[PDB]
């Protein structure tokens, strides 16, 4: 059994997958197992979500985060998100779970099966981490796959029935996008825009084209970043830069993982676009806003004039103006004004809210819209009880977008630390010392005193 | 050597007094003028305009303020997420009244507490040290960028970002009880576990260490005197101290490896820690404390209360009162 | 060779032999309906 | 009067910050 | 303290008649006014527009009279405003508008009765409770 | 060698639990806290007392159960089994909250068994007494918050129900009422507790940082041997380190343990100090200049003023309930709010 | 190292569980039993559910005479009738 005890591996068991670190053979059983438990869960929760789900009740209300994924996607789904078939989920569920068994079996063979090291098998499939080139390698094989997964998203929306828009006009609907955007001044212009309110970074992406236009050149930097990267060997200042160690390696992509757990949190959270609010529910800012839009309707109708409603503050009761005088609602949803919504759009104009469109335009679907996102506002306590934190039991509900927010905030912070954690330790071990100061060779022994 | 070279010497030297380094070279910086804005606005700031309904509140010594009460007060809600540098004010008047000083202070800070971390990796590192140090601090690290950045985002305000001050503080927290019931939540919960402990371990270690110094001294003087800097021999016995703490209890529930001691030492304050800071980062987009609100019915359908409806009651007088002039619509969203 | 009943056996189910009844009290408790 | 007082009772911390740090007691192995 | 027949037993019209639920039909109110109503309706109160509450005396008020079971059920086919004047199915759940209001879609009249009996049986066992809002948690 | 001595033999065996002259204090009364505890957070009512389920029995969970205080018209009855009250009814007893005066008093004695322990131990292996020193902490808090605090107080009522939740209601009664946070024994409580969680943080992280190389294993625990003459981490390295980083750093490793003593120690004594103070509601409640301020001026707010508004919130929402044996009848055109909520 | 047997030892041993396999579950079952009769309530004073009011009344029964706090509690026990 080598290297699978302490004494012989230098690791206990509680660090038991560091004997792993230059065993290749059960390393990449380790990996391809792990593979099999991510697709067996996107498989098995599709199919449990699919078992558990009621189509004429919102998504939103069932606990659900993979139907939706699903749908936003186009499949299954019509005009408004209305869920028109379930067969697509059905299949998703069921096509990943058996693919998992596929993964499970090559993991297992690997693990425990297989040759531990690849190296005196085969020069193509070993691997030394210290072997630079060899890393690029494998790297730029990685690069052209996901650049493929990116098309495949393309070849989705532009080819093979569209993408669930909740912005297509007369209604949200799934629609084929023929004109994705190209301009590299659009597509780069979204990664240079400020993260802080009312630009937000790329969560501000809010229309289909742009969307598809990204993955469209985000698919071959990738390829062309995978064959860059097989066909050369890092420069002498990426060298220089550098620790060249598998432990290192990790620690990149723990720091690079928990960059897009975060990222990933704050798209969730705001973005109405990719993560339709006829799918995971409306945003935090969506239903405050739907709130003072549910007021400002019911006042409205009972004769108040809601242009000129002073509130107790002096400022607008209804509406008010932002710091750069559009008009917005008021009350503490005046922190919100850089929400946009395909239910609220109708009512602005070049100044914002317009005042004119309120007064005579307000249609029956947007009164049920703004009414129901108020009433399913991101707010809840952990076992699922709807509202805010004094409500009484009796609506169990918390929204996708809180459960998809704080497990990913959480796994982001995790990872962060994991990130400090291993690149110090591989620091540490590159230069000599991860176990502890050499007795004998105390560096501080032979450093001048500070005083 | 030329200067690029000599200047990165002196940068990363082991020998400078207090370590620079490339983290410190960011983190001097930002820390200073964190530093110097927050010291000015404490004692000389104007009202600011915390909820953005034009009710300034006062948080400088000059204007009324003491210790306990005074603050740099939050940037107004009419701001939000926005990026209010002093560069987007018409004038330093207009920056004051709006809360300009708390973005300034918040972001050169939790930039330069960051870089205080990456500092104490980088030291540890030129003194061939494990690394581990800032992993420790990376727990009241996550935590200020919890209250102070994590919140703010979730809830679409830096108006509701932590106060700097004393009574601003206790504010946050009375109104986070009344928005999210933290004290119902575990991540609260296993932070004040890993506090109370903390102290609790703080002072058992603390105890037992002093209470097994090895006699090197006579009664007249400090026993402190018994032990020399960088002397090679330890200067407690914790085989006396592992033979009294094993038998306080039993013996098995003792340490008596030294290094598997200090790691827990480290380890349940930290981890403790870890969790309230993402129990914070996580109230931020509202999933909230166990909500037990009516949870036990009698046979007829009459409420039963518990102290679940008792803290309930608590909670809603604090919902009701805060910001008593900025909520128009009924419920209390963000 | 060793002795049974000790003050340690004593001590053990002074809590054990309580948990036990407890845990079946509280897992019947389950069951009630108002 | 109580400005003043709170302003100078943090200064001279600051002051006490500065006299710990560049003129402690040097630590010395011995 | 029990539910009884009687705590069961409310009007079923405005001419005097009653009708006895039973403890399943209780309970199948509740579980369908939470599943269909409770959303804007938790407690008895409305969220969307809190001046008008399901309190029984309010009920009794309503035009047309709402305080029994015929007028709730016929409320939840053909709601209207508080003084009968206007038609609302095209922004309140009903059957009318089960095309836009989907939950509705799988409402029987059974479990239309249902919920009616949950809103008039409730008050009698939570009193100021229902209907009260946070006042009375 | 007569019988005390023979006595004081078998007291004093090694065996896997220490028993001592102390355990004959300790044993009995630590077990009976825990069994009522245990006791009344799985069958015991509060229905009679505060109007409250507290029990599994009754559906609570392990958050709300709590061993409830007597009613308030119980005064600081000992509430004892065989007194005036219960009358020796263990049912009645039960019903009265005489299971809370049972688990504060033996919980009292056991921890003086507790302390007592620790100077016994101490004594026989040769140590010095510091943990049983510092162990006067932890029995400040418990005398002041749950036998002073409620002495001062109109009944037992008023001390910390023995419950998570009720002691979360505790909290927030001490805010509301209280206004416990604005007072500076309070605060130099939590300086001690934050500051002691600092330390075990920061001196367990520095140890573990510091090691020198003992073995050849990369799991560094198994290169320390408890009879080692050698400290395990180097002192030198950690105070350059600190000096560096921070400024200052320990030299002394005998201050430094002693610090660690000190400080949560002190914080928790100075927080009973405090409690004593609340028990006869001598608070710090209020700034004098800001309230003569803030009346003749509608103006000026701080937030110390709007702490205040929670606070009178947290009372007039929280009284009808919490304090049942008033009475409180309080129209709702009189409870304090703010606009729309 | 202190004298009793290891539990290690105790715990692994087949007459461990030859014991503990009867007396475990008798105990269970006996904590379960004194729920589901029903004597759980009677000898704590616990309300069943059905309880805690008489059918009409909504005031909770707090006792507020400490000397004849017994009786007290005696009489609002024979009010749920
Ligand atoms: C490598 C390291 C380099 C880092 C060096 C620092 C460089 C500067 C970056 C500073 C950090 C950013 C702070 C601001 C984050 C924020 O307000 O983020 C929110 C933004 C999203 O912003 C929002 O984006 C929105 C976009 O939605 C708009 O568009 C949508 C389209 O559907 C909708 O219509 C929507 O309604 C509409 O408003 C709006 O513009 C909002 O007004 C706006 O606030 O997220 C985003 O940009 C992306 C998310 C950023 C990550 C979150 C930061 C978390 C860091 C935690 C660290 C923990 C550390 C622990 C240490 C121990
Ligand atoms: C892709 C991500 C990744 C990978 C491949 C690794 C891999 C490795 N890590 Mg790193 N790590 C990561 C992320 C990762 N880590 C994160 C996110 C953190 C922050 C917590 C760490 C922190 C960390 C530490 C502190 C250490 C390692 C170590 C190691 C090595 C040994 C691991 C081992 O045997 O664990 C064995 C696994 C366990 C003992 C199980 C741990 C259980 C966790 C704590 C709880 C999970 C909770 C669960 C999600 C919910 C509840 C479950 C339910 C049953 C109730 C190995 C190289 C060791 C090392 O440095 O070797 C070089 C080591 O000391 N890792
Ligand atoms: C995703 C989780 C994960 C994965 C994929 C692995 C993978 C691996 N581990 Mg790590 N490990 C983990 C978590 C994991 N570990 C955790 C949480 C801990 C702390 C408890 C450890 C602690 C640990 C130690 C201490 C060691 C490993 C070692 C290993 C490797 C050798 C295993 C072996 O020899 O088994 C022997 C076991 C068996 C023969 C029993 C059966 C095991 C199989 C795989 C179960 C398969 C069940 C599955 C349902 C089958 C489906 C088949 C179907 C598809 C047809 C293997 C690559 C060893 C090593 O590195 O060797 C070089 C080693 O010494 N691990
Ligand atoms: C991204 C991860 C993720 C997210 C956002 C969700 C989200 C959701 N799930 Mg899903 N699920 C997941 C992963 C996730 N799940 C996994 C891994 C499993 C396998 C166990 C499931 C299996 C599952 C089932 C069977 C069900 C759900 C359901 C739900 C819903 C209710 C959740 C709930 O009530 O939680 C309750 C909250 C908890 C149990 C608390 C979790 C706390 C963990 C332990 C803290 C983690 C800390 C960290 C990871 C550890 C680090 C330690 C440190 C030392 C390093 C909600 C939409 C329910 C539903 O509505 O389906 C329709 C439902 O029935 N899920
Ligand atoms: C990343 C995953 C991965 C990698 C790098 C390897 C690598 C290796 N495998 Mg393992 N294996 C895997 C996963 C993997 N395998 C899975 C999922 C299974 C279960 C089916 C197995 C079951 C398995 C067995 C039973 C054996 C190997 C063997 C080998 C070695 C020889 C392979 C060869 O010559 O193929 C050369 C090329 C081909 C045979 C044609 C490849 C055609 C592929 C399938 C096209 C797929 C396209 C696309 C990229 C797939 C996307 C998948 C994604 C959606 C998940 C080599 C070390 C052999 C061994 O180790 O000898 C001792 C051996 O006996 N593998
Ligand atoms: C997983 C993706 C991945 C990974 C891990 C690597 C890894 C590597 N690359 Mg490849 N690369 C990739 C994808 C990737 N690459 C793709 C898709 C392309 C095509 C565009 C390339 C094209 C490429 C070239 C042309 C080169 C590399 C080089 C390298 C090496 C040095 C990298 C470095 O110093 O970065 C660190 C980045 C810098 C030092 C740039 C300045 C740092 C600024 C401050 C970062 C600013 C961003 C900030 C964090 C905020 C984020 C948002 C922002 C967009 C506003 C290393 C082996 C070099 C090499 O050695 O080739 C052999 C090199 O010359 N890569
Ligand atoms: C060291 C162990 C210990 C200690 C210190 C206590 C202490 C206490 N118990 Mg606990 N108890 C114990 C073990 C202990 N108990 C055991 C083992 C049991 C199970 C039987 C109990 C069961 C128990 C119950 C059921 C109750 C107490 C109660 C009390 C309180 C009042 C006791 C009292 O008034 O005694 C008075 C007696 C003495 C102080 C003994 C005096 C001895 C002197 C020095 C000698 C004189 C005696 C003389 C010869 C007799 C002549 C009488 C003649 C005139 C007729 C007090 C906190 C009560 C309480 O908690 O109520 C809230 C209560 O109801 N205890
Ligand atoms: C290495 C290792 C490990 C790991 C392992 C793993 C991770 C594995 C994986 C595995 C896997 C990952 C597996 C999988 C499996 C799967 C399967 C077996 C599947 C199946 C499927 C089916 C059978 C289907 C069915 C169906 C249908 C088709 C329809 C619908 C309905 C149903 C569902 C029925 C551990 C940790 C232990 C440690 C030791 C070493
Ligand atoms: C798809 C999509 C899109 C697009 C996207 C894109 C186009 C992206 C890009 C992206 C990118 C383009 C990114 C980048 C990144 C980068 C990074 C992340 C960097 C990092 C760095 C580092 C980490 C460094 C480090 C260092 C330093 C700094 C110093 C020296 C040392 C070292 C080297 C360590 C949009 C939005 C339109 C829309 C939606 C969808
Ligand atoms: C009061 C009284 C008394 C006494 C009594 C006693 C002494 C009792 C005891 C009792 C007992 C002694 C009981 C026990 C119970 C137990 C239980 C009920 C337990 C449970 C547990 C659990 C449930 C666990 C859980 C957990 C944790 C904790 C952590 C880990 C994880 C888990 C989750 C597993 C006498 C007669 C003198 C007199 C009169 C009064
Ligand atoms: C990797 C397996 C992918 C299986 C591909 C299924 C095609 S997807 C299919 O494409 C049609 C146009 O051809 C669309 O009209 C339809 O809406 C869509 O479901
Ligand atoms: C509970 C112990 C406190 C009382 C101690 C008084 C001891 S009394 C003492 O007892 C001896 C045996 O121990 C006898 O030999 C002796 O005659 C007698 O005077
Ligand atoms: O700002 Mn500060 O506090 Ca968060 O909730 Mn909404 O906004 Mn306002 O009320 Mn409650
Ligand atoms: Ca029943
Ligand atoms: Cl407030
Ligand atoms: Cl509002
Ligand atoms: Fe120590």
């Amino acid at each position: 059994a080598t290297n699978r005890d302490q004494e012989s591996s230098g690791f206990a068991w509680w660090a038991g997958n560091a004997r792993l670190i230059n065993l290749s053979g059960k390393l990449l059983g380790a990996h391809v197992a792990h593979a099999g438990l991510i697709v067996f869960w996107a498989g098995a929760m599709t199919l449990f979500e699919l078992a558990h789900f009621i189509p004429e009740k919102p998504m939103y209300e069932q606990g659900l985060i993979l139907i939706p994924h699903i749908a936003t996607l186009g499949w299954g789904v019509g005009p408004g998100g209305e869920v028109v078939d379930t067969f697509p989920f059905f299949v998703v569920g069921v096509v990943h779970l058996i693919s998992s068994a596929v993964l499970g079996f090559g993991g297992v063979y690997h693990a425990i099966r297989g040759p531990e090291t690849l190296e005196e098998y085969s020069s193509f499939f070993g691997y030394d981490w210290k072997d630079k080139n060899k890393m690029t390698t494998i790297l730029g094989f990685h690069l052209i796959v996901l650049g493929i997964g990116a098309l495949l998203l393309v070849a989705k929306a532009m080819f093979f029935g569209g993408l669930y828009d909740t912005w297509a006009p007369g209604g949200g609907d799934v629609r084929v996008i023929t004109n994705p955007t190209l301009d590299p001044r659009v597509i780069f212009g979204y990664l240079l825009k400020s993260p802080f309110g009312g630009e937000g970074w790329i969560v501000s992406v809010n229309n289909l084209e742009d969307v598809v236009g990204g993955h469209i050149w985000i698919g071959l930097i990738c390829i062309a970043g995978g064959i860059w990267h097989i066909l050369t060997t890092p420069f002498g200042w990426a060298r220089r830069a550098f620790i060249w160690s598998g432990e290192a390696y990790l620690s990149y992509s723990l720091g690079a993982l928990s960059m897009m757990g975060f990222i990933a949190t704050c798209f969730v959270w705001f973005n109405n676009t990719v993560y339709p609010s006829e799918f995971y529910g409306p945003t935090g800012p969506e239903a405050s806003q739907a709130q003072a839009m549910t007021f400002l309707i019911r006042d409205q109708k009972l004769g108040a004039n809601v242009g000129s409603a002073q509130g107790p503050t002096g400022l607008g009761k209804y509406l008010m103006r932002s710091p750069t005088g559009e008009i917005i609602f008021g009350g503490e949803t005046m922190r919100f004004w850089d929400f946009r919504g395909p239910w609220l759009e109708p009512l602005r104009g070049p100044n914002g809210l317009d005042l004119n469109k309120i007064k005579n335009d307000i249609q029956p679907w947007q009164e049920r819209r703004a009414a129901e996102y108020m009433t399913h506002a991101p707010l809840g306590s952990l076992n699922s009880v709807g509202g805010v934190a004094t409500e009484i039991n009796s609506v169990n509900f918390v929204s996708p977008r809180s459960w998809l927010a704080t497990s990913h905030f959480v796994l982001a912070f995790f990872f962060l630390v994991g990130h400090l954690w291993h690149a110090g330790r591989a620091r540490a071990a590159a230069a000599g010392f991860e176990k502890g100061i050499d007795r004998e060779s105390e560096p501080v022994l032979s450093m001048p005193s500070l005083d | 050597a030329n200067l690029w070279e000599r200047f990165c010497n002196w940068v990363t030297s082991t020998d400078n007094r207090l370590y620079v380094g490339w983290f410190g070279v960011i983190m001097i910086p930002t820390l200073l003028a964190a530093t110097i804005c927050f010291v000015i606005a404490f004692i000389a700031a104007p009202p600011v305009d915390i909820d953005g309904i034009r009710e300034p509140v006062s948080g400088s010594l000059l204007y009324g303020n003491n210790i306990i009460t005074g603050a740099v007060v939050p940037s107004s809600n009419a701001i939000g997420l926005h990026f209010y540098p002093i560069w987007e004010a018409a004038s330093l008047d207009e920056w004051l009244y709006n809360g300009g000083p708390y973005q300034l202070i918040i972001f050169h800070f939790l930039l330069g507490a960051s870089c205080y971390m990456g500092r104490q990796w980088e030291l540890s590192y030129r003194l061939g040290m494990r690394p581990w140090i800032c992993v420790a601090y990376s727990a009241p690290l996550a935590s200020a960028f919890a209250v102070f950045l994590i919140y703010p985002i979730g809830q679409g305000s830096f108006s509701d970002g932590m106060p700097l001050g004393i009574s601003g503080t206790f504010n946050f927290m009375i109104v986070f009880q009344a928005e999210h019931n933290i004290l119902m939540h575990p991540f609260h919960q296993l932070g004040v576990a890993g506090v109370f402990g903390g102290a609790l371990f703080c002072a058992m270690h603390g105890s037992l260490v002093t209470s097994s110094l090895i006699r090197e001294t006579t009664e007249t003087e400090s026993a402190n005197y018994g032990y020399k800097f960088g002397q090679e021999e330890e200067t407690y016995n914790i085989v006396a101290a592992h033979g009294y703490f094993g038998r306080l209890i039993f013996q098995y529930a003792s340490f008596n490896n030294s290094r598997s001691l200090h790691f827990f030492l480290a380890a349940w304050p930290v981890v403790g820690v870890w969790f309230a800071a993402l129990g914070i980062s996580t109230m931020a987009f509202n999933l909230n404390g166990f909500n037990f609100n009516h949870s036990v019915i009698d046979a007829k359908g009459n409420v039963i209360n518990t102290w679940a409806d008792i803290i309930n009651r608590a909670n809603l007088g604090m919902e009701v009162m805060h910001e008593r002039n900025a909520h128009n619509f009924p419920l209390d969203l963000a | 060779s060793y002795p049974i009943f000790t003050v340690r056996w004593v001590a053990v189910h002074t809590l054990a032999v309580p948990t036990i009844f407890f845990l079946g009290a509280i897992a019947a408790m389950q069951f009630i309906q108002r | 009067m109580e400005t003043i007082t709170y302003v100078f009772i943090f200064a001279c911390i600051i002051a006490l910050f500065f006299f710990a740090i560049f003129f402690r007691e040097p630590p010395r192995i011995t | 303290a029990e539910l009884t027949p009687e705590v069961l037993t409310v009007p079923l019209n405005s001419e005097g008649k009653t009708i006895t639920l039973t403890e399943k039909q209780y309970l199948e109110g509740k579980r369908l006014f939470q599943y269909a109503c409770a959303s804007c309706h938790v407690g008895g109160i409305t969220k969307t527009n809190p001046s008008l509450d399901l309190r029984t005396e309010t009920l009794a008020l309503a035009t047309p009279p709402r305080d029994n079971i015929e007028g709730l059920v016929d409320y939840m086919k053909n709601p209207t405003t508080y003084d009968g004047e206007q038609e609302i199915a095209e922004v309140h759940p009903s059957l009318r508008s089960a095309d836009i209001f989907p939950k509705m879609r799988n409402l029987t009249e059974k479990d239309l009765v249902a919920i009616a009996g949950h809103i008039l049986v409730e008050p009698k066992i939570l009193g100021d409770k229902w209907g009260g809002g946070k006042v009375y948690y | 060698r007569g019988w005390f001595d023979i006595l004081d033999d078998w007291l004093k065996r090694d065996r896997f639990v220490f028993v001592g002259w102390s355990g004959i204090l300790l044993f009995p009364c630590a077990y009976l806290a825990l069994g009522g505890w245990l006791t009344g957070t799985t069958f015991v009512t509060s229905w009679y007392t505060h109007g409250l389920a507290s029990s599994y029995l009754e559906g609570c969970n392990f958050l709300t159960v709590a061993v409830s205080t007597p009613a308030n018209s119980m005064g600081h009855s000992l509430l004892l089994l065989w007194g005036p009250e219960a009358q020796g009814d263990f049912t009645r007893w039960c019903q009265l909250g005489g299971l809370w005066t049972f688990i504060a008093l033996h919980g009292a004695f056991g921890l003086i068994g507790f302390m007592l322990r620790q100077f016994e131990i101490a004594r026989l292996v040769g140590v010095r007494p510091y943990n049983a020193i510092a162990f006067s902490a932890p029995i400040a808090v418990f005398v002041s918050v749950f036998l002073i605090y409620p002495l001062g107080q109109s009944s037992w009522f008023f001390a910390p129900s023995f419950g998570v939740a009720a002691i979360f209601r505790f909290l927030l009664f001490f805010q509301g009422f209280h206004n416990w946070t604005l007072n500076p024994f309070h605060m130099m409580g939590v300086a001690g507790v934050l500051g002691g969680a600092l330390l075990c943080a920061i001196h367990g992280a520095t140890v573990e940082n510091t090691l020198f190389q003992d073995g050849e294993g990369a799991s560094t625990f198994r290169a320390f041997n408890p009879t080692q003459a050698e400290e395990t981490y180097s002192m030198v390295t950690a105070n350059r380190f600190w000096s560096q980083i921070f400024g200052i750093a320990f030299s002394n490793k005998r201050w430094l343990h002693f610090f660690m003593l000190f400080v949560p120690v002190t914080g928790l004594w100075m927080s009973a100090i405090g409690v004593v103070g609340l028990a006869l509601n001598l608070r710090s409640y209020d700034f004098i200049s800001q309230e003569i301020r803030a009346a003749e001026d509608p103006e000026f707010e701080t937030f110390y003023t709007k702490n205040l508004l929670l606070n009178e919130g947290i009372r007039a929402w929280m009284a009808p309930q919490d304090q049942p044996h008033e009475n409180f009848v309080f129209p709702e055109e009189v409870l304090p709010r703010g606009n729309a909520l | 190292t202190t004298g009793e047997r290891p539990f290690s030892d105790i715990i692994t041993s087949v007459r461990y569980w030859v014991i503990h396999s009867i007396t475990i579950p008798a105990l269970f079952i006996a904590g379960w039993l004194f729920v589901s009769t029903g004597l759980a309530y009677d000898v704590f004073g616990t309300p069943r559910p059905d309880s805690y009011y008489a059918q009409e009344q909504r005031s909770i029964p707090l006792v507020t005479d400490r000397f004849e706090a017994k009786q007290q509690v005696e009489t609002f026990l024979e009010q749920l009738k």
